[PDB]
């Protein structure tokens, strides 16, 4: 029914777009351990961290 | 691994001797190669020895001639993980990345990650390195366990 | 909304592991869990 509602397609379409969105501070938590190395999680710069 | 600290290695080797024959139990010679400037887990403490079984680990002692292979096989670690990786990984591990980890949760991931240490091991780790907060500061904790 | 306690929002609730913390190879594996679909951490 998702495909029947296009919602399988709507999900692919979120994927066809930006499906997920790792929040800045989510990115900082998630990726201080992952290659930040001067950027502890909860770092200061939303973008630059 | 040079044959000049062979003297130091024989020294600490006999330091944790119990049979008293120039021959030291493999878990014992393993804690030996630990306190010889290294920080290996009892798991690798055993395995580095040509993989002695728990019988060989604490019954068939180590002839120092094969402790020279063991000093080789322990000198691979010489220490443990990076303290910046320690801090970033115990920050990302900690649910907020504040700077410490619950003595609950730190003793947890010390008995619930990697080699499941005796809780006395994670305690003499955590206790004696605790901040009396219950969120035992893995920074002070890890580091004084690193030096000690 | 997210209310498992209210069947008025249980179907609206969001039942899932909420760790959202950088540790989920403590409730799961790097191996990728998963119609007839089998939640299969990619073992081989």
């Amino acid at each position: 029914q998702l495909r029947c509602n296009g919602v399988l397609e709507g999900i692919r379409i979120c994927r066809q777009g930006f499906p997920n969105r790792i929040v800045f501070q989510e990115f900082r938590q998630r990726y201080e351990i992952l290659a930040a190395n001067a950027i502890p999680k909860g770092f200061m710069d939303g973008k630059q961290a | 691994f040079s044959e000049e600290q062979t003297a130091e290695f024989k020294e600490a080797f006999q330091l944790f001797d119990r049979t008293g024959d120039g021959k030291i139990l493999y878990s014992q010679c393993g804690d030996v190669m630990r306190a010889l400037g290294q920080n290996p887990t009892n798991a690798e403490v055993m395995k580095v020895l040509g993989n002695p079984k728990s019988d060989e680990m604490n019954l068939k002692t180590l002839n120092f001639e094969q402790f020279l292979p063991m000093m080789q096989t322990i000198a691979k670690n010489k220490d443990q993980g990076c303290f910046e990786d320690y801090v970033e990984g115990l920050r990302v591990f900690d649910k907020e990345g504040n700077g410490t980890v619950m003595g609950a949760e730190i003793r947890h991931v010390l008995v619930t990650l990697g080699e499941k240490m005796t809780e006395e091991e994670v305690e003499q780790l955590v206790a004696g390195h605790e901040d009396s907060n219950g969120c035992i500061n893995y920074e002070e904790l890890v580091r004084m366990v690193l030096s000690g | 909304s997210q209310k498992p306690l209210s069947d008025d929002e249980k179907f609206l609730f969001v039942d899932k592991n909420f760790v959202n913390n950088p540790l989920a190879q403590a409730d799961w594996s790097a191996k990728k869990l998963v119609h007839g679909f089998e939640a299969a951490s990619i073992k081989e």
